[PDB]
């Protein structure tokens, strides 16, 4: 059971091994659009933090789940920032989220004073005031209940049928090493100009045994003028200098 | 010329729950559809004109949606006067102005 | 409130002649595209004619033309429809219909119907 | 509700050539169409499900595709068991699940 | 291999009552949305009903409702369909149909049919 | 297979005014439609082939427009020989080549 | 000018056999996809067959096949259509049709019809 679009769910991914190639080639998704990265380079990146937003919308409102869009879902239900990094996955779910006579468990907001911020969530249920007259907790002329309900019936045209949407969002803030595609931690070497990758840190140089006491909580070493000059090996947890 | 069709013919319901009615056109009209309520033994009454817009004096239980070919009227809670016949009508392609066929909502 | 009283319907022979009159009080006659809508006994609604806030484009239903004639009178606030050579299938309930709006672009919606009169054609 | 239509009714062919069959919907379905082969005196068999995807145990002579209103099944070389009846079926708009009408491919 | 044996069809009078049974061996009963599909003699295929891997949303064809009833039994690996008040037009060949897949999103495809039984209604 | 339909059946007109005829397909053909003029007691004659393109020997009073599903023939001024029957015909989906039904333009 | 004279039609019994001939003078026979088009008395037009500028893909209408046969002769500038087992519904006016163009991509248009011959099937 997914959540409604006006109060959407947000699952946060933790340290893992993620395989996005089995998602990109599942042949069951109606829309797989990545925005901040090419899809084929998904298996090799280490996103400090991954979030997943899951909800249910209509069929002709999937094109509003994109950075910089207009419409009632785009204005105030779910807003995507213009500098997006994750992907949008969307698939038809008429067999699951619809039933005969109408499935009214999926409400959406169609009245709000202002547009939403990106990643803003408005679960308020105040009575909207369309006109200049206040009504103070009752309906009437130009006083509306802000949440309508989707009428989901399986005898609907395609474009009025329930589409399940999952929006993945990746970010690379300051973490030391989080989730990441499946890779083989090939044996490390020393004292040779090498091409290395330390759970995200990509570089080149000679690796050497260190003697700098990396405080139990310091992922790496920063040098004035800001160039990486030390790392910590994730598996054995020892500090190594990176000479060029 | 346009064959308007109401895809359910009769809905058996209970007073209080939700009701959904679907009207399907035979050609692409856009936003130009109205819903009328033929009460038992009374004159018809315009519920919504122009798709989702309500008429004056109509309570907020009635809502409308849909576009292009599929259109839907939704009643939130059936009051005991709402058991009636419902007609959909287009106004963009005339002559003639074609009606639907009727969807008698009754009590069960 | 808007009131739309009407009269004239009854019983005639196939080949007869009727004339329905319709008086309007509540709104302000003219400017409104008055119409006429029939409903067969035990069937859905239909459409007959509509004119203007004047006399122009009488606009019949093309299964009726040459037999019906719709006209109006603004000084008397009245609307008339005349039927000749009744084809023994024009037995219905006829309704006077207003037109929900004041200007020509949003016309076409059957706002504020009246109560209908009955017409049976038989022998 | 959806009137599926197979636009040729019968194809006279020779064993060895190709065979094209077209199915046309009355409403926009997308990718959700299957092709069945009613053999003479046997139970039907699913050839392809989901448009262009073959089922397990089906040889590579059968191909399909589409994504809207027009859909096409193609047989590369007619084996002598392939002279049968072919049905197209949608599954996105139910109830009911509507079939085609049949395209009897025979020998000539 | 998957086998779908079925029985129960025969000859009854208009207004009679039949009950078809269907036993499944090859796959693993339950989880699969079993169905029933008729075919008139000399015509194309049709559809009757389908239920669940449980009992929910029996889902008839709206030219049949109130006269048919589909049910199942997972302990016996069986599927039943009962018909009352046969309308002298339900003379056909009925087929048990599996559903080609295991999970609900890709359901709806009539994978792995069975051989059909015949039902004639006459007097 | 394609059900071509001419949406008016008969037009009563006066010699001189303009005339419009509409042909509607049951499937998306594109630009491939022709208009023929069955005169009273004569053989038919190709007016326009390929939608808006005129044939050789046809005067400039006849024009064509439309695409996809809706097509329209327009006669600027009715000469007294133009009161005839008009047929629309597609050529993209064969066999068979389907005609329209006829629109008898007469004098009134 | 282009002329398309034709002959052969008449009156036969249901189950008879006819053969229509058609001679062309004005253009240059061959290269043109000649055809045949019928019209029922009091109905719209139809289509029968067409061949090639040679003999290939005789292309009938699938309510006729196995009973008609269309052929041609380039040396005599002639086109023939033969009908066997006339089904008492092939009573019409048949027209020889040229094909408006010279090359195969723009073929399909019924340019420059001829005057038709009549065929009635009765007893
Ligand atoms: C990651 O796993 C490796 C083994 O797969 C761990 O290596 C072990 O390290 C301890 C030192 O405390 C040795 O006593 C074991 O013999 C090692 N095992 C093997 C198989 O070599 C390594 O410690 C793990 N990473 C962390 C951070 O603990
Ligand atoms: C925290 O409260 C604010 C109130 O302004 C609300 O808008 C916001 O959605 C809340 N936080 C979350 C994560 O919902």
């Amino acid at each position: 059971r997914f959540a409604s679009v006006y109060a959407w769910n947000r699952k946060r991914i933790s340290n893992c091994v993620a395989d996005y190639s089995v998602l990109y080639n599942s042949a069951s998704f109606s829309t797989f659009k990545c925005y901040g990265v090419s899809p084929t380079k998904l298996n090799d990146l280490c996103f400090t933090n991954v979030y997943a937003d899951s909800f249910v919308i209509r069929g002709d409102e999937v094109r509003q789940i994109a950075p910089g869009q207009t419409g009632k879902i785009a204005d105030y239900n779910y807003k995507l920032p213009d500098d997006f990094t994750g992907c949008v996955i969307a698939w038809n779910s008429n067999n699951l989220d619809s039933k005969v006579g109408g499935n009214y468990n999926y409400r959406y907001r169609l009245f709000r004073k202002s547009n939403l911020k990106p990643f803003e969530r408005d679960i308020s249920t105040e009575i909207y005031q369309a006109g200049s007259k206040p009504c103070n907790g009752v309906e009437g002329f130009n006083c509306y209940f802000p949440l309508q309900s989707y009428g989901f019936q399986p005898t609907n045209g395609v474009g009025y049928q329930p589409y399940r949407v999952v929006v993945l969002s990746f970010e690379l803030l300051h973490a030391p090493a989080t989730v990441c595609g499946p890779k083989k931690s090939t044996n490390l070497v020393k004292n040779k100009c090498v091409n290395f990758n330390f759970n995200g840190l990509t570089g080149t140089g000679v690796l050497t045994e260190s003697n700098k006491k990396f405080l139990p909580f310091q992922q790496f070493g920063r040098d004035i003028a800001d160039t990486t000059d030390a790392v910590r090996d994730p598996q054995t947890l020892e500090i190594l200098d990176i000479t060029p | 010329d346009i064959v308007m069709t109401q895809t359910p013919s009769s809905l058996s319901l209970s007073p209080g729950d939700r009701a959904t009615l679907s009207c399907r056109a035979s050609e692409n009209i856009i936003n130009y559809l109205a819903w009328y309520q033929q009460r038992p033994g009374q004159s018809p009454r315009l519920l919504i004109y122009d798709a989702s817009n309500r008429a004056t004096g109509i309570p907020a239980r009635f809502s409308g949606s849909g576009s292009g070919t599929d259109f839907t009227l939704t009643i939130s809670s059936l009051e005991p006067e709402d058991f009636a016949v419902y007609y959909c009508q287009q106004r963009i392609i005339w002559p003639p102005y074609t009606f639907g066929q009727g969807t008698k909502v009754d009590i069960k | 409130e808007v009131q739309l009283v009407e009269s004239g319907g009854g019983l005639v022979q196939p080949g007869g002649t009727l004339r329905l009159s319709c008086v309007a009080s509540g709104f302000s006659f003219s400017n409104y595209w008055m119409s006429w809508v029939r409903q067969a006994p035990g069937k859905g609604l239909e459409w007959v004619a509509n004119i203007k806030q004047d006399g122009s484009e009488t606009h019949y239903v093309d299964s009726v033309k040459g037999r019906f004639t719709i006209s109006r009178d603004n000084a008397k606030n009245s609307l008339y429809l005349q039927m000749n050579s009744l084809r023994a299938d024009d037995t219905a309930v006829y309704f006077c219909v207003k037109d929900r709006t004041d200007w020509e672009l949003i016309r076409g919606y059957f706002g504020h119907w009246g109560q209908g009169t009955q017409i049976t054609v038989s022998s």
